[PDB]
């Protein structure tokens, strides 16, 4: 049965390098196309290029032309990518995956059958530094906006406590900055709300 | 490198058939029969359902079929059964040894009716950050526009993924960070219907 394993989760800085391996078995290593496709959390998948096992031949996609390459070590059946210059928009799992049979009369390189596929190899890329939030305020709707904060998690209650029906915490959202940002909320009222956040040694409360 | 148009979202109810479009060009899907489909859910390895446009390989259902007429490739499921929910993302080869994917397409079974969104339009001592918060929608896909006064703005963006709410709906929030602000609107649009606030 084939199997492809990959190796395991890779953490960055910009700038830097990161080589991926995916090692076949269960079939003839050198006989088919492997293929590299990447995805970006909550994003869609992006094809990287190809290998040649038996040749070492590559293409890859003109996007990553001149930052990527794909190598093979035949006596261990074990294809290799190697990103560098990282981004922090290279954060992603990176797939390897086999495709077609390699024929010589006819170009299967492009064939985009994957049939099997590694476990894939999360590489988080990221330049930022601990830093702590500022926190802004906002039937009636009320909440507070908490902005550039890192990294997470970030725990947020209300009225030190108190207060749970109707409220409501926003999942970070994660800026090309590196740094996140949520918001957490919950007239009639005679009343006094605090929202009272914890994260960077951070305890602050806010109307 | 320009994906293959699919849908970001199809929804349908258990029993019933459901397809998924895939448009490309006339210089990949529709100068060959090289369109194949995956499933992929959450966590694990996308997984060949359909190849070679309407091809299945051994162990996929038979209620998975697939189409194509001109430069669009279609991905049909019968029978519809809540563990096909799921990202489906079309593939196509694209000429000169090269491979393109579409940009995936979420189907949901309905196990509730399709409801919402609810959006909150904030905007916010800091004088600037305008802040559009959505909420309690199914199912979970949206996507966000930005408005200075009646003209678009795309700069400056940063929009979260929806994430599951207890109440098996969704949230989400899209910020739109700015210097300008001294009307603003913020356009979510949920199933084809927009929804719209403005301050």
């Amino acid at each position: 049965q084939v199997q492809l394993v990959q190796s395991g989760a890779e953490v960055k800085k910009p700038g830097a390098s990161v080589k991926v391996s995916c090692k076949a078995s269960g079939y003839t290593f050198t006989g088919y196309y492997m293929h590299w496709v990447r995805q970006a959390p909550g994003q869609g998948l992006e094809w990287m290029g190809w290998i040649n096992p038996n040749s070492g031949g590559t293409n890859y996609a003109q996007k990553f032309q001149g930052r990527v390459t794909m190598t093979r070590d035949t006596s261990i059946s074990t294809a290799y990518m190697e990103l560098s210059r990282l981004r922090s928009d290279d954060t992603a799992v990176y797939y390897c995956a086999r495709g077609g049979w390699i024929s010589l009369y006819y170009d299967s390189s492009g064939y985009p059958n994957f049939d099997y596929w590694g476990q894939g190899t999360l590489v988080t890329v990221s330049g930022a530094s601990t830093k702590g939030p500022s926190v802004f305020p906002l039937t009636a709707a009320l909440g507070c906006l908490v902005k550039d904060y890192f990294p997470e998690p970030v725990t947020v209650s209300w009225n030190s406590g108190a207060l749970t029906s109707g409220v409501h915490t926003f999942p970070a959202v994660l800026q090309s900055s590196g740094l996140y940002s949520l918001s957490s909320v919950v007239s009639s009222s005679t009343q006094t709300y605090i929202c009272n956040v914890n994260h960077s040694n951070t305890k602050v409360d806010k109307r | 490198q320009s994906a293959l148009t699919q849908p970001a979202s199809v929804s349908g109810s258990p029993g019933q058939s459901i397809t998924i479009s895939c448009t490309g060009t006339s210089s990949d899907v529709g100068s060959y029969n090289l369109v194949s489909w995956y499933q992929q859910h959450p966590g694990k390895a996308p997984k060949l359902m359909i190849y070679e446009v309407s091809k299945r390989p051994s162990g996929v259902s038979n209620r998975f079929s697939g189409s194509k007429s001109g430069n669009t490739a279609s991905l049909t499921i019968s029978g519809l059964q809540a563990e096909d929910e799921a990202d489906y993302y079309c593939c196509s080869y694209a000429g000169s040894s090269t491979v393109i994917f579409g940009g995936g397409t979420k189907l949901t079974v309905l196990g509730q009716p399709k409801g919402a969104p609810s959006v909150t339009l904030f905007p916010p001592e800091e004088l600037a950050t305008l802040v559009c918060l959505i909420s309690d929608f199914y199912p979970g896909a949206v996507t966000v526009a930005w408005k200075a006064d009646s003209s678009p703005v795309k700069a400056g963006v940063e929009t979260t993924t929806p994430s599951k709410q207890s109440n098996n709906k969704y949230a989400a929030s899209s910020y739109l960070s700015l210097t300008q602000w001294k009307s603003y609107s913020c356009q979510v649009t949920h199933e084809g219907s927009t929804v719209e606030k403005t301050v």
